């Protein structure tokens, strides 16, 4: 059905005026609730280094990598 | 020896140029 | 129906707004320098 | 000795000669430096 | 062609949909990011 | 200077050989009757 | 038979042609594009390069990117369920699993797409020169994002997916491989640069050599979507260039084949050059030059000059660009000119 | 007529002259092999397998001949370095001899098949016109291959009726030709286990013999014969090339990463061994062991075999080098003469310092010295204006153990720095730069070249496949299209 | 025998077939619903 | 044409030219080994890449024992 017709159908907007902002507010909350940070192990502004340390948590060996990463989170990093 | 080789090729490209512009196959219609 | 030229100028400003929010975010966010 | 019937003649027009030579010469101008290294 | 019917859940709908919903789920997050202070 | 000894012959044959190729063809084409 | 019915359905002429190829193309092509867009905004490169790399951290469209895996990973495929991530998703993300994901997926996606061209070509009954052409971009992707790092220590030295993250790939190659001095890279550019010329030049030659088929000024409408006569004076074009440049086309069939050739050949060459940079078999120096520079301190060419620029690039970058090497270059060891 | 780039299409369906052609090619490839051999034999120096082995002399063909048995010369010497050995007829000379002849014969054969191109065997009884039943051919050939594949693994590699293959320890110090027993277990899929190369050829050989028969009997399902335009030789090509470049990308990978098939004592070290300090660890391990058994530092290091120390030199890393840095590795740093010995750097306080090694990536690298904990203790400054660690200010000294310089110590800054400047490349050696008139700029090993060449050819062949394949599925639309809308 | 990485291989070899499955399932089905 | 000793002896082997099996012949059976090969490669690949470790198989210079 010719896009033109659909993007003009009041039915369309009646549906998407609900759907679009829906998706938006969802993603917004995804970030604003701090959930995204945990889904992607991404550091929060206060989690790059431990208070004193100025070294980087560089993963140094493949196989025991996951294990090594976990320990990096340990030093309150 | 190298200089000569560089200039020679250059001189050869310019020669080509000449022949290409002035000795092409006249472009015939229909 | 909803006149096309309006669907556009509305969806249009709508983008200049979001893309503009991004430009503001550049002097305030984390991508700041302050 | 039957004249083999699978042969055709070969051709290279003047323009192709030129396009050819232009390529050979310039490649030579491009690689000679590395050959003499 | 046809007494001009057309189905609601078409085919291209999908194509333009898997590139739709997500596009917004992001442009909705990405905006909310601008408010993250240091 | 301190260049490669084979550089000269490498460049010479690199130009001659294929040029000689094309030329052999062009002339044999060029001389085909009618 | 279901097969021919499965076929029937696929090869059905829709808005977005699917086809057999699509069964490979779309799954991948979408995953590649998706993974990028995901990492660009959500995943970080801290545990990997000690770098913030996503919108969520503060990066903008230029500084964001899906960074390569650690150097520890080596050439590991880094599968979500492999020895590294171990089925875990978040860890996978932090170990740069998203790179081999985008890489490998997009890779198949380029196979699928070329196949598509091949499949659609066949159906529509046209020659496959659109597929031959696309071999060029495959070669680039294959040699650069796969063959290259496969020759190095690991995926870590492959170009990371991102805008800026690619500029450092460029600067690196200058600094370490002195890539600009490579015969193959040169051919590369001669083709891309020369290809973007044919493009522009041919376009203009056509638009300003058009016949009048309308009474309007905006001559766009004056075009016969249904063939017939040539829409522009091929005969006039020939005479123009033949008098301003000295040389000029006169066989649209060749003029157009040439346009396929130039840029596809260029990219092929630029690829070979890189396939060689994998083994580090670079075109770094000219020995005769170095020898004279050693014995004679007053000999200076724009070449020697460059090599010094490289030394600086390597010395000042290596530290934060190769973290796994725990480099420590005392201030006194850092090459620098006067004052600066 | 025919464009220059099509002249060979004159064979697309002249099975006779196609064989005449393919015969000439084989002749040239065999011919090349024979004579590339003689070229190496006329320039290869057997005087020293320890520090000047074939892979330092830009040998490319000589290694592939040792990997399968030929390890001697009719002149008396041998790859392993033994004397009095009798290689018999199959010496490098022999192999080279053989190919040159096989080439002459294939030549004559190519001539005969060219003149007698119209043998009936190529004409189909039915249509009475030229034709080759590909599907059956493939079956036949595939049968012979597996039959030969089998034999190669069954009799050659196993020693039953043959020499064996090159086998060496984990640090290329013992290598030689030895009979290898099969291996069907799982570890036989490990690239570094010779047993796998045997099992493979026996199993794959058999599977190859079976599969051949199948194809000699069962015919191609109509559906396919149609899809894959069989009975059109220009498609046999599109598929073969796809296989040939697949084979290629693989040999290029096993050459670069290493395998029981590309042994270091024949192709040279790996860029990866230097990366992981492979040989550096094997040395230490050994040195610390000797110290345990109460040896002296002199004695410990002196125990370290020259060959072993040599692999721990960045100048044998295939990753160093350049595209136009031609020749053997010897035109670079020079013919290796002897191991100067292990260099230990210390500073006034007696503290032992360590030289940061050169990563393959860097053409030039700085001299930096750190202690065990990695603290920078000394270095060679650029701007002296404010240097805190100059070898001078630190009293850096250098001592050697085992080798030419064994037992000696050097304390005059310049000499210390000279060696420090060398430590960067790993074990310090003594080169003869005169002979070959070397320039002192690193060149890559055969391992490196073979890898570059095959990775390119492969990637180039991909394009051939895509081209010929397309030209097979679109033969009809070739030359152009036509009508309708 | 059957080491952790061997189990993972199956998990991926199985998780893979499934995807091919549901895909060809869905496809073979909808294909046979109009043409 | 030109028959010859060897030529006749080999005459059979090359004659069944266009001879094809009917329909989808052996296709399905073929599509299985094909899938088997595909999995076989992925294994030996993943073994070389140390993604699939197997005690007993040590993918390094050693193992030579
Ligand atoms: C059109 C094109 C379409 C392409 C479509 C592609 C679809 C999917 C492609 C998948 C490719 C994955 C490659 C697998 C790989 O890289 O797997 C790589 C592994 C090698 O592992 C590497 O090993 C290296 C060193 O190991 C060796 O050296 C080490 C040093 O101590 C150790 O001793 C170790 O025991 C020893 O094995 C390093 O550790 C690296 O970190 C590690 O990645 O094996 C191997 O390569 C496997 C052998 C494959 C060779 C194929 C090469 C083809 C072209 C090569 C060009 C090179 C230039
Ligand atoms: C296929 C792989 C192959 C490989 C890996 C090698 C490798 C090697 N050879 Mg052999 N060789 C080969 C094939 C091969 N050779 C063949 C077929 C012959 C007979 C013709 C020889 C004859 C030969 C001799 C006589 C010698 C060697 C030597 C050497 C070593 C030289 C070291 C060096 O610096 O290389 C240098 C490498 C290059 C210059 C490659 C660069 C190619 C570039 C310049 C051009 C591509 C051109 C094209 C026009 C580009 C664009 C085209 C456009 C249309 C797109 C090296 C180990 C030397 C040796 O053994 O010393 C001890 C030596 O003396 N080789
Ligand atoms: C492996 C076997 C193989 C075979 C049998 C063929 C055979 C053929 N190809 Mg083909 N091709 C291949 C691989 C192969 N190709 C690869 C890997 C590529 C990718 C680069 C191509 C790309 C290609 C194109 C683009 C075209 C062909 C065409 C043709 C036909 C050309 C007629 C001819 O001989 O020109 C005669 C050739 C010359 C006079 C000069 C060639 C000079 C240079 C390239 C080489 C000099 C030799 C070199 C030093 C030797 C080492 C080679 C190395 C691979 C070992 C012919 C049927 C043409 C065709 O089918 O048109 C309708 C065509 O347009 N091929
Ligand atoms: C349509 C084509 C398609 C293709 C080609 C791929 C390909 C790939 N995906 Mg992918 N994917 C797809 C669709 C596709 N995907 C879809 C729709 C989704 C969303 C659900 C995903 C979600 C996804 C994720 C989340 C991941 C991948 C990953 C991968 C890679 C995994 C490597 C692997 O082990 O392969 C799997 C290979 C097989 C299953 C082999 C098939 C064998 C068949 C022929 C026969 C089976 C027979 C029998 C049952 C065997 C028993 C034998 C007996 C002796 C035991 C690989 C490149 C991983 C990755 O990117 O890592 C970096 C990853 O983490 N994909
Ligand atoms: C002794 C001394 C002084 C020595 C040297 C001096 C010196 C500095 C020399 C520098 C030169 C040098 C060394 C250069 C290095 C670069 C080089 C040689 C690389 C070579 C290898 C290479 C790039 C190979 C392959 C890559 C490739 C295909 C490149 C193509 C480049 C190329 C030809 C681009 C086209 C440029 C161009 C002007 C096209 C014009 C086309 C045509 C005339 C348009 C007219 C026209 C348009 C129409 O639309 C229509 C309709 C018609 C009808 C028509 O006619
Ligand atoms: C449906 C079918 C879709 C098909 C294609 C979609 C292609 C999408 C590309 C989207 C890029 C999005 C970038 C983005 O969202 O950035 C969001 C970012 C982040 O901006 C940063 O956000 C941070 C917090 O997350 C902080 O607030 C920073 O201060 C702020 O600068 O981008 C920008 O500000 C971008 C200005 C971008 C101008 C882009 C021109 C892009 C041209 C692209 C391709 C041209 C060809
Ligand atoms: C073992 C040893 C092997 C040794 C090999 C010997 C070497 C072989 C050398 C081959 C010569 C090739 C030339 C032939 C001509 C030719 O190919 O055209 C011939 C072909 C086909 O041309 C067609 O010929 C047909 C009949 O033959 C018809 O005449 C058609 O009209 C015509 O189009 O055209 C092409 O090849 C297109 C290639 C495009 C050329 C690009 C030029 C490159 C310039 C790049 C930028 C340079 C800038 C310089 C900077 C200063
Ligand atoms: C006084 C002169 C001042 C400047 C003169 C400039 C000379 C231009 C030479 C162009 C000749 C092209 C030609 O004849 O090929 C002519 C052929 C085209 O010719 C075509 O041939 C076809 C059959 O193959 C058909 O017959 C067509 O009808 C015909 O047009 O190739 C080209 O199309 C040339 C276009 C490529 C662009 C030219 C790049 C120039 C680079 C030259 C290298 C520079 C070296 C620098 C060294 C430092
Ligand atoms: C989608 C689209 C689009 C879009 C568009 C848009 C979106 C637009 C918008 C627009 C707009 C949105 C506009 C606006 C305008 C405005 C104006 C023009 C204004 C003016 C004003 C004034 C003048 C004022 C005044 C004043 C005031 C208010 C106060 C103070 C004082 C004074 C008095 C000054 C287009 C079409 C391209 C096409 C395609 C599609
Ligand atoms: C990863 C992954 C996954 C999933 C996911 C996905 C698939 C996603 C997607 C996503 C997406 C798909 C997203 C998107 C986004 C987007 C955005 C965010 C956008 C933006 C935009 C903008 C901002 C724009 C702008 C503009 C332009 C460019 C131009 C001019 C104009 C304007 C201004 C309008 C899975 C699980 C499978 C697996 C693993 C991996
Ligand atoms: C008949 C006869 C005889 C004799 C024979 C002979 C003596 C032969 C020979 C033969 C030979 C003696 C051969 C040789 C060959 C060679 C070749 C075939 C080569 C090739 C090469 C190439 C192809 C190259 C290339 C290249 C270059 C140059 C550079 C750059 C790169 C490349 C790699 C591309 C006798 C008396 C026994 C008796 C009976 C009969
Ligand atoms: C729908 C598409 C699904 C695609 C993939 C689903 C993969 C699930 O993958 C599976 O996750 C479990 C953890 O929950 C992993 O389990 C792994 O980590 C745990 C610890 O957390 C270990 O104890 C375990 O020995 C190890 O194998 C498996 O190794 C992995 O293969
Ligand atoms: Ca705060
Ligand atoms: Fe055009």
């Amino acid at each position: 059905r010719p896009f033109s017709d659909i993007i003009t159908s009041v039915r369309y907007w009646v549906i998407h005026s609900i759907t679009i902002p829906a998706l938006f507010i969802a993603g917004w909350l995804f970030v604003s609730t701090g959930l995204a940070y945990d889904v992607f192990g991404t550091p929060r502004p206060d989690s790059y280094y431990a208070q004193e340390q100025r070294s980087i948590p560089l993963v140094t060996d493949r196989f025991e990598a996951k294990q090594q990463v976990e320990t990096f989170l340990e030093q309150l990093k | 020896m190298e200089t000569i080789t560089y200039v020679f090729i250059f001189a050869c490209i310019i020669a080509l140029f000449f022949f290409a512009i002035f000795f092409r196959e006249p472009p015939r219609i229909t | 129906r909803i006149p096309l030229w309006i669907v556009a100028t509305v969806a249009g400003m709508g983008v200049i707004v979001i893309v503009g929010l991004f430009f503001y975010g550049a002097y305030a966010g984390l991508g700041s320098s302050l | 000795m039957e004249p083999n019937p699978n042969r055709q003649p070969v051709e290279l027009n003047r323009t192709s000669l030129y396009l050819g030579l232009l390529l050979i010469l310039v490649l030579a101008l491009l690689f000679s430096s590395y050959f003499f290294n | 062609q046809e007494p001009v019917s057309y189905p609601i859940f078409t085919v291209r709908w999908v194509a333009v949909h898997t590139l739709a919903v997500p596009t917004i789920f992001f442009l909705g997050a990405i905006a909310a990011m601008q408010f993250i202070q240091r | 200077m301190e260049v490669n000894q084979l550089g000269l012959i490498a460049t010479a044959l690199f130009v001659l050989v294929p040029s000689v190729f094309l030329i052999i063809l062009y002339v044999q084409t060029e001389s085909q009757q009618k | 038979g279901w097969f021919d019915i499965l076929d029937d359905w696929l090869k059905r002429d829709r808005f977005v042609f699917v086809g057999w190829s699509g069964i490979l193309l779309f799954p991948c092509a979408y995953l590649a594009l998706g993974g990028w867009l995901t990492g660009t905004t959500f995943v970080t490169s801290w545990y990997t390069h000690g770098l913030a790399s996503s919108y969520l951290e503060g990066c903008n469209f230029l500084t964001v990117a899906v960074s390569t895996p650690a150097n520890s990973m080596g050439h590991s495929l880094l599968l979500l369920w492999g020895p590294e991530a171990q089925g875990d998703f978040t860890r996978w993300c932090q170990l740069g699993g998203l790179w081999t994901f985008i890489a490998l997926h997009g890779a198949f996606g380029l196979i699928g797409f070329m196949l598509r061209q091949f499949e659609i070509a066949r159906l529509v009954g046209v020659r496959p020169y659109n597929a031959i052409a696309f071999s060029a971009p495959i070669a680039v992707f294959v040699s650069v994002f796969l063959i290259y790092p496969l020759g190095q220590s690991s995926w870590f030295f492959a170009p990371s997916f991102g805008v800026a993250a690619i500029f450092r790939f460029l600067l690196f190659f200058q600094g370490f491989h002195n890539w600009t001095l490579n015969p193959f890279h040169m051919m590369g550019v001669a083709g891309v640069l020369g290809g973007a010329l044919l493009c522009a030049i041919h376009g203009a030659t056509v638009e300003n050599t058009l016949f009048q088929d309308g009474e309007g000024a905006s001559t766009f409408r004056a075009f016969n979507p249904t063939q017939a006569e040539e829409t522009y004076s091929m005969v006039t074009a020939n005479r123009f260039w033949s008098q301003i440049f000295g040389i000029a086309f006169s066989n649209k069939r060749w003029l157009h084949f040439f346009m396929l050739f130039v840029p596809v050949t260029g990219l092929w060459m630029s690829a070979i050059g890189v396939v060689g940079l994998a083994l580090n078999l670079r075109s770094y120096d000219f020995i005769s030059q170095e020898i004279r520079a050693a014995e004679d301190p007053e000999f200076e060419t724009f070449y020697t000059k460059n090599l010094l620029l490289n030394e600086g690039i390597r010395a000042w970058m290596a530290p934060q660009d190769q973290p796994h090497e725990n480099f420590v270059f005392p201030e006194e060891v850092l090459p620098r000119g006067n004052a600066l | 007529g025919l464009p220059w780039y099509r002249v060979h299409t004159v064979l697309i369906n002249d099975p006779g002259r196609l064989i005449a052609a393919h015969l000439m090619h084989t002749a040239l490839v065999a011919g090349w092999a024979g004579s590339m051999a003689l070229y190496e034999l006329a320039t290869f120096d057997p005087s020293d397998p320890v520090l000047n082995p074939m892979w330092r002399q830009g040998m490319f063909v000589l290694p592939f001949m040792a990997r399968l048995g030929v390890t001697g010369s009719w002149s008396g010497w041998s790859i392993t370095g033994e004397t009095g050995i009798d290689p018999g007829f199959w010496s490098f000379e022999g192999v080279a001899l053989a190919h040159i002849v096989l080439s002459g014969l294939l030549f004559l054969a190519a001539c005969w098949h060219w003149v007698y191109w119209d043998l009936e065997l190529f004409r189909d009884p039915r249509t009475g016109e030229p034709a080759l039943d590909l599907p059956k051919m493939f079956g036949i050939h595939l049968f012979l291959a597996g039959l030969l594949c089998f034999g190669f693994g069954a009799f050659h590699l196993t020693g039953l009726f043959g020499p064996g293959m090159w086998v060496s320890d984990p640090y290329g110090l013992t290598g030689s030709v030895q009979p290898v027993a099969p291996e069907w277990g799982p570890d036989g899929f490990n690239p570094y286990n010779p047993g796998g190369v045997v099992a493979h050829h026996i199993a794959a050989g058999i599977v190859g013999i079976i599969a051949g028969l199948f194809h000699i009997l069962v015919r191609p399902p109509q559906r396919l014969y149609k899809a894959l335009r069989m009975g059109n030789i220009e498609t046999v090509l599109s598929s073969s090339i796809a296989a040939v470049f697949f084979a290629a990308f693989v040999v290029a990978g096993t050459m670069w990463y290493g395998s029981a098939t590309t042994p270091i004592e024949l192709f040279g070290p790996t860029r990866y061994q230097w990366d992981s300090s492979y040989f550096q660890q094997e040395i230490n391990r050994r040195v610390q062991a000797s110290l345990a058994s109460g040896a002296t530092l002199e004695e410990a290091w002196s125990a370290i075999p020259e060959k072993l120390a040599f692999y721990d030199y960045i100048g044998n890393n295939p990753a160093k080098g350049g595209l136009f840095r031609t020749g053997p590795m010897n035109k670079g740093d020079g013919i290796a003469q002897a191991w100067k010995g292990h260099a230990v750097f210390r500073n006034k306080e007696g503290e032992e310092l360590f030289v940061r090694r050169m990563p393959a990536f860097f053409e030039s690298f700085p001299v930096i010295l750190t202690d065990k904990n990695g603290v920078v203790k000394a270095d060679i400054p650029f701007r002296r204006a404010e240097s805190k660690y100059s070898f001078e200010q630190q009293g850096v000294t250098v001592s050697f153990y085992g080798g030419e310089l064994n037992g000696q110590t050097f304390t005059d800054p310049p000499t210390v720095k000279s060696y420090a400047r060398k430590a960067i490349f790993g074990e310090i050696f003594e080169f003869d730069t005169e002979t070959l008139n070397s320039d002192g700029i690193f060149r890559t090993s055969p391992r490196g070249w073979f890898t570059f060449a095959h990775a390119v050819f492969a990637l180039l062949f991909f394009f051939g496949h895509i081209w010929h394949g397309a030209r097979t599925l679109f033969r009809d639309v070739f030359s152009g299209i036509d009508p309708e809308l | 025998t059957i080491t952790p990485s061997l189990k993972g291989f199956f998990i991926g070899l199985l998780s893979g077939a499934v995807v091919l499955g549901l895909t060809f399932a869905v496809l073979i089905a909808i294909s046979q619903i109009d043409k | 044409a030109r028959r010859t000793w060897l030529g006749d002896i080999l005459r059979p082997l090359n004659s069944e030219y266009g001879k094809v099996a009917p329909g989808w012949g052996t296709t399905p059976l073929m599509a299985v080994f094909m899938g088997l090969f595909l999995v076989f490669l992925l294994i030996i690949l993943e073994i070389y890449n140390s993604t699939l470790i197997l005690d007993g198989v040590n993918v390094s210079w050693k193992a030579l024992g």
